[PDB]
């Protein structure tokens, strides 16, 4: 049982400005493959969540490139260089390295 | 072919030969 | 691209079986994953299990296992989620993902909610 959790869990920011998400892991995340498979999502009030980036800094396709995640290890960050009000919502930080996969606390990120 | 048994799901392609 | 149409919001009482559907659209259900993933206001986000139709294979997370019962209707196209015998733990809303053609899921449902009286 792999535990993610984030900070801050409520981060405000303006319009077009950077937001820095920091996620922390209990346990490294790193698969058997050799590759870290970090996913983030979004999930907006009364919506389900959105694949945004896979593979810690793979972008989804029809993804805007604001979008990008890095780190390393146990400590990984959520980057949005441009964030918007249509970035509004609660992104979620997700692990499918270790059985049962795991999500993340999630942070809501707000203008 | 695979190194291994089971489901070949989209993950584990990237061990296809 | 990856539709996933899910069932409104039901209203039940407890002791009862109550099969959640996740219909897929836009997509043959046999080549990608079917994850269930839960979500009370007290939790986060919890993955239950998976399920792909394919070939009837299951993995599980333990606590939620044999609550939970997943099950599909494998030419139907749509996934389901038979949580069996409820408690205060089923009033929750759950969320169907889809296996992404990368290496993980892209698309998610469009909330069942499950509301126990």
């Amino acid at each position: 049982d792999v535990l993610m959790t984030q900070t801050p869990l409520s981060l405000p920011v303006s319009l077009g400005d950077q937001a820095s998400i920091s996620c922390r892991s209990s346990q490294s995340i790193v698969h058997s493959n050799g590759n870290t498979y970090l996913e983030w999502y979004l999930q907006k009030p009364g919506q389900s969540p959105k694949l945004l980036i896979y593979k810690v800094s793979n972008r989804f396709s029809g993804v805007p490139d604001r979008f990008s995640g890095s780190g390393s290890g146990t400590d990984f960050t959520l980057k949005i260089s441009r964030v918007e009000a249509d970035d509004v919502g609660v992104y979620y930080c997700y692990q499918g390295s270790h059985v049962p996969y795991t999500f993340g606390g999630g942070t809501k990120l707000e203008i | 072919g695979y190194p291994t048994f089971g489901e070949h799901k989209q993950e584990k392609d990237l061990e296809y030969g | 691209e990856v539709q996933l149409q899910q069932s409104g919001a039901e209203l039940v009482k407890p002791g009862a079986s109550v099969k959640l559907s996740c219909t897929a659209s836009g997509f043959n259900i046999k080549d990608t994953y079917i994850h269930w993933v839960k979500q009370r206001p007290e939790q986060g986000l919890e993955w239950i299990g998976k399920i792909d139709p394919a070939n009837g294979n299951t993995k599980y997370d333990p606590k939620f296992q044999d609550k939970a019962t997943i099950t599909a209707d494998t030419s139907s196209n749509t996934a389901y989620l038979q949580l069996s015998s409820l408690t205060s733990e089923d009033t929750a809303v759950y969320y169907c993902a889809n296996s992404n053609y990368w290496f993980d899921f892209d698309y998610w449902g469009q909330g069942t909610t499950l509301t126990v009286s």
